[PDB]
């Protein structure tokens, strides 16, 4: 029953999926439309607090493995979760990834 | 200009209501016919401008040498 | 043209073949029939909807920003397309009445007529097929706006106003400087991080 599995998961993720992404773009919006610092914040909060979300359910959809499922439409899904993305790195090479990243954006800006 | 031309709306809409349900060849054929990007239908779209860019090259140098700086 | 070589655009000014016919513009013919910024996001749905594509929504309309706000109210006036979700959609754009914005209305709700269309999908199933899908049909919906054989219709391009043979190399060679002088650069930026990030060119030979 794998299959059935991987799918209840789905069925179960894609809720709050929905519902945290709305109230994580609201707030983008709010920002943009409204520039104020006192937006700033719960753009920010909202953002992060969807983020979490994502590493979550990722890891915890490293249960089903890939090749077993022939419903291509959730062999689709699985696959965009499962990416393990830069996650995967050290800690301190991750976080000196960042620091990298973040300094050759401010040098092109400034 | 494809205004008011209904069955250009389907072609159409039939691509866009799969979002990513598809593998884009799937979807690219739904529309084209093909499953591979072409580069014959980028020269049908600059034929005029072609046809007189060949015209106003004939007492030039169409090309250019990879050593004078 | 610019500081890389990305696009040749601004090389029109020297390469115009004849620099005597002028330009199809419309700026002008707009603003004396009082076209505001809301004559112009009706015309596009009407475009749309003339195609076979269905309506806008009412949230649309309502919470939108169609104009910017110019008072203490500030924003940032980038045009974009919004698709926040559970069924609502909005177009954030600071539009002056132009021609060039006259465009941008009909790009972007071009990017919006695409998400309302895939919305009944599950929520990672939601975006181009691949991610030159998506921008690539704003552009055909802006490509097929701005030929005068619809100007001539909606009401700008005063009727008896005959195109010569001369315009058109005017404008397609407008378009090849933007379109076709950019492949080249991109293919070959693209060409070069490849080989690059598989040790294909050792480090002192960038
Ligand atoms: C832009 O944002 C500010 C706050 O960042 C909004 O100010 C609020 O206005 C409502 C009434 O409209 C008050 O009840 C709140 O107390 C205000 N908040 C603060 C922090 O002062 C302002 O209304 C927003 N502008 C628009 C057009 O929505
Ligand atoms: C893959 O599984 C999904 C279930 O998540 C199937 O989609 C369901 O199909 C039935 C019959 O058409 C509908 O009544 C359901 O509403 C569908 N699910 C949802 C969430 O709408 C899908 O058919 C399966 N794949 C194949 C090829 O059958
Ligand atoms: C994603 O990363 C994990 C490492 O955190 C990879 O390794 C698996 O990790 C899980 C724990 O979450 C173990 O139960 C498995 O045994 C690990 N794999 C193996 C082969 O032992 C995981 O394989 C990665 N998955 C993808 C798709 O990249
Ligand atoms: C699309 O078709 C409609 C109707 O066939 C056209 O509307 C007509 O336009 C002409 C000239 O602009 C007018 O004389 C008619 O009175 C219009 N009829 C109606 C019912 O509006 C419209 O112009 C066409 N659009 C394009 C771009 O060709
Ligand atoms: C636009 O079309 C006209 C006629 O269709 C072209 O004018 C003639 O072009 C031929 C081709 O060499 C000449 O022999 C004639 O002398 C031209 N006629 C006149 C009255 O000058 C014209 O060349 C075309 N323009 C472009 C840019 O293609
Ligand atoms: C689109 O909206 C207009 C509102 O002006 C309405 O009259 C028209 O019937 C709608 N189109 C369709 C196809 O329902
Ligand atoms: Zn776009």
């Amino acid at each position: 029953t794998i299959e059935e599995q991987a799918k209840t998961f789905l069925d179960k993720f894609n809720h709050e999926a929905e519902d945290l992404f709305y109230q994580s773009s609201l707030a983008s919006w709010n920002y943009n439309t409204n520039i104020t610092e006192e937006n700033v914040q719960n753009m920010n909060n909202a953002g992060d607090k969807w983020s979490a979300f994502l590493k979550e359910q990722s890891t915890l959809a490293q249960m089903y493995p890939l090749q077993e499922i022939q419903n291509l439409t959730v062999k689709l899904q699985l696959q965009a979760l499962q990416q393990n993305g830069s996650s995967v790195l050290s800690e301190d090479k991750s976080k000196r990834l960042n620091t990298i990243l973040n300094t050759m954006s401010t040098i092109y800006s400034t | 200009d494809i205004s008011n031309s209904t069955e250009a709306g389907q072609k159409l809409f039939n691509m866009l209501r799969l979002g990513k349900s598809e593998p884009w060849t799937l979807a690219l054929e739904n529309v084209v016919g093909a499953k591979n990007m072409n580069v014959r239908p980028l020269l049908n779209y600059f034929e005029p401008l072609f046809t007189w860019l060949k015209d106003q090259n004939k007492n030039s140098f169409v090309g250019w040498s990879t050593d004078w700086s | 043209g610019d500081m890389w070589g990305r696009f040749w655009t601004n090389l029109y000014s020297l390469t115009v073949p004849f620099g005597q016919k002028p330009n199809i513009d419309v700026t002008d013919a707009m603003v004396d029939q009082a076209w505001d910024a809301q004559r112009i996001f009706k015309e596009a749905e009407k475009f749309f909807v003339s195609v076979g594509l269905p309506n806008m929504t009412q949230g649309f309309w309502e919470n939108s920003m169609l104009t910017d706000p110019g008072n203490v109210q500030k924003a940032v006036c980038h045009p974009t397309a919004w698709d926040l979700g559970k069924g609502d959609f909005r177009i954030l754009m600071c539009t002056k009445v132009t021609m060039d914005d006259f465009l941008t209305a009909h790009h972007e709700m071009g990017h919006i007529q695409y998400d309302m269309a895939y919305a009944a999908q599950p929520f990672l199933l939601r975006n181009g097929a691949n991610e030159g899908f998506h921008e690539a049909v704003g552009e055909i919906m802006s490509l097929s706006a701005a030929t005068p054989k619809h100007l001539k219709s909606i009401g700008l391009l005063s009727p008896d106003f005959q195109e010569d043979n001369e315009t058109e190399i005017n404008f397609l060679l407008k378009q090849a400087l933007t379109i076709v002088g950019t492949l080249p650069f991109t293919y070959m930026l693209e060409k070069w991080r490849w080989m690059v990030f598989k040790g294909e060119i050792p480090k002192d030979q960038w």
